[PDB]
């Protein structure tokens, strides 16, 4: 089976600056990843899928891409209202998994 | 538009039994998905299930957790047994969808539940 | 055996002329041979319902003949030769003419025209039926005449090349 | 006779097809309720369209037939040709046999339920039966020509016993085209398992 | 009729000449007829893919008109019509041309000659495609000329005979 | 047009292969991961090549299936003869179905192991795939023509299902021919039990 | 040479029946109690009649044989076209195999009981035999031609083998004819299960 | 080519003329070539042994050289080309023949007439056996001068029709 | 022309077992019947039973009643286990005949015994 | 399942009238009803059969009809000899009954 | 040119397990034997083996013997349970072969061990 | 089943004359008898095979022959180096017995 892992556990910086959470995966990814944004007392939804998407009501500050086992996250200004938690998401053949999750901080 | 909404309770012993009602629109074009989210932890995936009740579970959960559908109620609900201290978590019930042709392909859960807290004090 | 029989026997010729249906071979009747030519035509016809049968008892004629089977009928031996004497095509085209209700082959009588000098004939074919009896000549006396012109014109053709040659 | 261009007699053949029956099969027909199929000059199968039953049971046991080999190695061949022959045979529960001492007995259930819902064991076993004894057939079932898909019939049952050769032939001539015709395209609209 | 269709019906004729294809039956076109002599030249023909088309049609023209199906396809009907419709040799052979990448035969476009006067036509002949698409006219130019050349030996042939006769 | 000879016009004929729907199947192809089959202008069956699964289990209830009568008969036959006309399927846990309240799914697994050990499952299938989906099925697999014995595709799983009408049809004419291809050869290429 | 109608020379060709091995198997015999089917130039089956026997139980795993894949597929595709063409083979206690390691052995047991009482065993199993090794295979049994039905032998069983090629073919030509005879009309006389 | 084979090559013509057989096609030979008359004579036989053989033979030439099996024969490819390349009616008839005690065809030896000048030759036809030998010509001399009988009509035909064209 | 015959005894326990012998003619053709006459009743019918030992039962005897036959004797016999006092009947074996033909068809039993008294005193 | 009721259950004529036996079913019967007469001491002897078959030794004094669920039995002058009991006969694939029976008197 | 050779040892009772060691040319070909020669006696067959492990034995020891192959040493062992004071023989491992082809056919032991001399005291 | 039946039990000659050890089986044998010659402590070895073959290293001096149930071991001469045990052996499918064994003895 594959797992990922977030490097980038912590990550401050101020609101408007531009910032990234990069993925990686232990075997080439079978698939692509699919990028969530949680809030602390909500529940998760949907950012990015296959490594590209944006889905819908999504705003054009998420974008992102990847492949083989290399993947990231883009923020392009980080608007004070995105200083949460994201995580990736893979799925295999009725298997799937999750990373370990990132945080973003405000910093002054 | 659609909104996902299920039950439960706080359960010290037993079996977890949550429940997932599914909105009205395409119930068998989806995988349905249970995630649980335990308080200090990220997200972990307990199980899939499909309208044709073919299922894949977290191997950590093969012995514990069953995951069933009913079809006549578009209703599905979560199986866990010998519920403990460590299954303390918020329970989620989402939507999810598998892309598989041609390349490249991809997965997501769009539509999710509010969020089950169940524990076992 | 001019004919090139593809069947078990190589040598179907009892007489000169064509093959010849006999006493037993006929109800009510007596000794019945074809010319040649008619016969040889069916050497080349995938559609044709009478030298069908030609090929069916011929190879009864000889399969009783030639081997002997002791006891039953050692059935394995139609089981593996139909395939190679019967244009399934004509048992499949009959019986789709009967489920959709128009004349077909139920192969028992069979029309042939018999010039009243040489003695020239053509090759019999299967007479019609439906509702549970035979057609009347009516039905299908435009296909007689055409029989009969292509008899007609077999003949000239004949002459034709008999000046030539 | 009728001379046609005013050369030619129309003159016919009848083949005896009774010659045969030394290397084929043969069916004909007696009335509507009797259809026979001779193996030779000794013995063959009856075929029967009736609304009684010899066998009140649903077993059919094919491997003890097969264990033991007290029975007539054509009529067998027949009773298979018969069977395989059936198209779309999922309900075997309508096929019942006494393959007991050599003895062949076997039977179909046309019973219906439902009759306006054509396709389901009647038609297949009828349409088997229309090819076996083709050109004697015709006024068996009713209904004749119409469709090809629902084919019924007022009996309840078709039962196919082993007999003694007599001529027995009355309402068709003798002719091996029945058998012959489900000789070939014997394997056809099977089911997987 | 005069095709002597191995079909389930006996009368194929709806006006004099050969079998017609009509409004329905074609593609973004009306009513195109051929005449009776290319349509005969079938009768004998095993290795022809037009007129493999001409008996499912036909088949079907039939099938519909005459018999009734309360629901479903009742696909048993084709399940056993087709050994006496198709020829199989021609399935299996365009298959096996496509598998070795040569041009094949996918039943959908044939290609003709009609003359400017007199309006005789040829029997059409599969357009073959390879690699996704139709070939160009270059690449089986030349069977189109010896179709030409076929056709022109046959109206000499027949004004032979008229000269004779 | 092109005047050959001087004298003849070269003309063209296209088949409307639709008028047919009402006797025989028709198949065509949508984009590459799509093909259908149509038993006439009500129902019929989807055939996609692709990279998830339905069914993850290794059952294919055909007994219960023929012992209830749920499902329409000619997408049954369908099914049948597709599967029936895959040579030499020795391996059995390859297949998988549901077939509950008359609902027809069936998938075949692509998986390998070993890919350069070609004519194991894989191979099988997607030849059989080939000829049900005749003329429009060129650009659903790779490596078309160059063996004839190792055809692969990019995907894992054949997923035959059963479906409504719509047109459907994108990539290929509507052709009889496909399925007519697996309707003779039958039985070829099978294993002792 | 003989200048039929003073004109024409009479001339032959023989055909080199050996460079179709690339793609279609080719038999020939050794002998009597040799006969081979080679499927290329490196292997092929032994098929030899003789009055001993290498397996002494009753057991063909087939099931096993499939479950794992460890078989030439050639040469069980030959195997079973040679034991689907036996007719009425009614008694499955004459076949055994050791479908082990991925080898091939199979004997069919030819053993009277009754000889006069013909069509049983042997001789089904004897005229499979002497259409996969035609032209080779007259001087292997007794009482060549005479009947059709009642072919028999003084060897008690017929042996099936997995070898290797060498050239060994000492009284026939090789030739394709013998295999391509029994590719068709692969399913007849079967008996229901 | 021009004999429209019923197989997987659309060009069967390496040479003008017939299809030829080569060195290593032919025991104890180098080249034999047949005209194309003789060769398009079997775009319409039903019975005819020798070119059932030409079929087999031309389908592994293209079988090989085209596409390529990395292991094994790869049996199925005969084991589904056959019913389009040989006509089964031929193996069953000459099986028949031999369980029936008379002469038959093992495909080995085929005898041909070949005429002293011009070169014209007919279609090989196979030498037939019994009892394990060839048959001497005195048993089938009979079909040896059916033949050239023919080949001289042909001849004849021919000139004819350069002399009316 | 024919007669048939049987046998049996009073019996106040056990089983009732009484046996019928066929005449010489024609043991295949028919259905054999057995048929019970308590005092003060009518006819009631117990089971039937042909040559092939295919058999249908009044289903009130179920359980109590199995009609077996040999054909090698041309002999069938009644059985009846837990014979009690409402089998205190006159029982009779007949044979019978059924024209399942076209229509209309037919039954009757032609063929009777003279009647066998069984009590259980 | 089907049932068969006979109404008269008493009947009384002098010898030498005319008189009928009626005899119902529960459904339209398959097949068609048996009549048996049968004696105080002797066995059941099958009168008609098939509605109106007379069968043989039984004589022209005995005939009958029916169709749908409605059969009779008549008999033409009730000779003395005939004043006893009558039964209806029914049967099913595999399955049958009798009526109750039906008795004639003679009166003064 | 070959030599077969096995080994054993006294044995007062439990089983036999005698072994043979197979020279290196043609295992498969051939039908192992076993014999034995009792003091007194003449030879007895054991039981034959070959290499798809086709066995035959002397009915006589049919409850007590069973002989093994292993090709992937060319070894196989004689077994002899419940061995006894009638079991006190020389043993022999012998190669064997049968033409079983055309008229007339054969049989014979070539290659002989040396014999291993077992008793039970 | 078959069995082989040894007659001359003890046989006694010089050495330097002729003599013979017959063999008889209880019914036609099924193949044909090997003849093994057996030395005092050592090991059976092949004499003749098929009733007539020498196989290799055995001297001219022995020969055989037999067919049906009878056959017979020759030995020309009786070298003294051959005065020891004979057995016949016979092979059935799966199946194979011993003859009981006939001594030769050398006297004076
Ligand atoms: C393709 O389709 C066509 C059209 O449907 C079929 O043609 C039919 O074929 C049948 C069978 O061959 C023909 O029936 C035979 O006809 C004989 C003549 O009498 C019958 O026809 C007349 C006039 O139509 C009727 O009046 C008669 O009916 C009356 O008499 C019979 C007597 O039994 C009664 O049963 C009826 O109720 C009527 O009272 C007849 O129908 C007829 O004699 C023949 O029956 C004799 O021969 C058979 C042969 O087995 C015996 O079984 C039978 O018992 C009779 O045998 C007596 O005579 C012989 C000597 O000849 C003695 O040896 C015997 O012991 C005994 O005393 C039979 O009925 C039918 O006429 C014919 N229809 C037409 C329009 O031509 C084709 O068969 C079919 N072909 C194929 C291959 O499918
Ligand atoms: C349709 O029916 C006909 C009629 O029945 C069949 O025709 C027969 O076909 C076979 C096989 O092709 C022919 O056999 C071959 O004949 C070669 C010539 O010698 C043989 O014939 C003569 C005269 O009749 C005999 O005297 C010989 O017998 C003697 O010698 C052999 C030697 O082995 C002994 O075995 C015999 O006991 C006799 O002592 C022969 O029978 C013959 O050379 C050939 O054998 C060689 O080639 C084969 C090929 O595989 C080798 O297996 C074999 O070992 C020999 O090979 C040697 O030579 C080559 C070089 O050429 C070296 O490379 C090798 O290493 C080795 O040294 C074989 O015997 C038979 O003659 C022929 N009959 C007639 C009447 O024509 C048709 O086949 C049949 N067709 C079909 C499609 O079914
Ligand atoms: C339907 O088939 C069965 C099975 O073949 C037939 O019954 C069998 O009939 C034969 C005689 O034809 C019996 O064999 C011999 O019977 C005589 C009688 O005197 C006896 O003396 C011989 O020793 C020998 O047994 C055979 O036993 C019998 N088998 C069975 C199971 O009944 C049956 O007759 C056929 N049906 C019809 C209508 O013919
Ligand atoms: C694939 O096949 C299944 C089985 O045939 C299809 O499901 C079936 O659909 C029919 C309607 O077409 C259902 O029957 C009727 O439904 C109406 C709904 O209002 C109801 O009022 C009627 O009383 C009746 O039940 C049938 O129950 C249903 N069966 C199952 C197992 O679902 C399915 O729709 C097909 N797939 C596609 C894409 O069409
Ligand atoms: C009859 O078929 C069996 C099964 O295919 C043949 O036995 C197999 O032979 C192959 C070699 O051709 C063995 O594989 C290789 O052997 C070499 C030996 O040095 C080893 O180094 C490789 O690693 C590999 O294992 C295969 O294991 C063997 N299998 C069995 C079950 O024996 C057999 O030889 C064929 N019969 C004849 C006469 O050729």
């Amino acid at each position: 089976e594959t797992t990922l892992t977030q490097s980038p556990a912590t990550l401050s910086l101020s609101p408007g600056e531009r910032a990234t959470l990069s993925c990686r995966a232990s075997q080439s990814v079978s698939s692509y990843l699919a990028w969530y944004q949680h809030k602390p007392g909500q529940a998760p939804r949907l950012l990015i899928y296959g490594a590209s998407k944006r889905a819908t009501g999504i705003p054009s500050r998420f974008s992102g891409s990847g492949s083989g086992t290399d993947f990231s996250l883009t923020i392009s200004s980080l608007e004070p209202e995105d200083f949460a938690v994201y995580y990736c998401q893979h799925r295999s053949d009725w298997r799937t998994t999750f990373g370990q999750g990132t945080r973003l901080e405000i910093k002054k | 538009q659609l909104q996902e909404s299920g039950a439960g309770l706080l359960k010290p012993s037993e079996t977890l039994s949550l429940s997932c009602t599914v909105d009205g629109e395409s119930f068998n074009g989806f995988f349905w998905t249970w995630i649980r989210q335990p308080p200090g932890k990220g997200l972990e995936w307990i199980g899939e299930i499909n309208h044709l009740a073919s299922t894949g579970y977290n191997p950590s959960l093969k012995s514990r957790v069953t995951i069933s559908v009913d079809t006549s109620k578009n209703q599905f609900s979560l199986k866990l047994t010998s519920v403990t201290a460590a299954d303390t978590a918020v329970y989620y019930c989402a939507r999810g969808y598998s892309y598989g042709f041609a390349w490249p392909n991809y997965h997501y859960l769009d539509v999710w539940g509010k969020g089950t807290t169940v524990t076992v004090s | 055996g001019t004919f090139t029989w593809t069947l078990s026997d190589s040598e179907g010729k009892d007489t000169p002329g064509g093959y010849c249906l006999t006493r037993w071979m006929l109800i009510e009747a007596e000794l019945k041979c074809f010319g040649n030519t008619a016969v040889a035509k069916c050497n080349e016809k995938h559609d044709e319902e009478f030298c069908d049968m030609l090929r069916l008892f011929d190879f009864n004629k000889q399969a009783i003949q030639r081997l002997k089977a002791p006891a039953q009928m050692s059935i394995q031996l139609i089981n593996k030769a139909v395939n190679a004497l019967i244009n399934d095509q004509l048992i499949m085209k009959n019986h789709l003419r009967d489920i959709m209700c128009i004349p077909y082959c139920n192969y028992s009588k069979y029309w042939y025209l018999n010039h009243t000098t040489t003695g020239r004939t053509s090759l019999p074919k299967c007479w019609l039926v439906s509702n549970g009896s035979y057609l009347n000549e009516t039905h299908f006396s435009d296909d007689i005449e055409q029989q009969a012109d292509n008899m007609i014109t077999e003949m000239l053709q004949k002459e034709y090349m008999e000046r030539q040659g | 006779t009728s001379l046609y261009k005013g050369v030619y007699e129309l003159q016919t053949l009848e083949l005896n097809m009774e010659t045969l029956n030394m290397t084929m099969p043969l069916s004909c027909t007696k009335n509507n309720s009797h259809h026979y199929i001779m193996v030779g000059n000794e013995t063959g199968l009856e075929l029967t369209l009736t609304n009684t039953s010899i066998i009140n049971h649903k077993f059919c046991n094919l491997s003890d037939a097969h264990k033991k080999n007290l029975y007539d190695h054509a009529l067998m061949s027949i009773i298979s040709t018969f069977h395989l022959s059936i198209p779309n045979f999922n309900q075997y529960e309508a096929m019942s046999c006494d393959f007991n001492g050599g003895k062949i007995s076997v039977q179909y259930n046309l019973s219906h339920s439902a009759a306006n819902h054509c396709g389901t064991v009647a038609n297949g076993v009828l349409q088997t039966f229309m090819r076996m004894a083709w050109g004697g057939s015709y006024i068996a079932l009713d209904s004749g020509c119409g469709n090809w898909d629902c084919i019924m019939t007022s009996y309840q049952y078709l039962i196919i016993q082993n007999t003694t050769w007599e001529d027995h032939c009355q309402f068709s001539r003798p002719s091996p085209i029945g058998y012959l015709g489900l000789l070939s395209q014997r394997t056809r609209d099977i089911y997987i398992s």
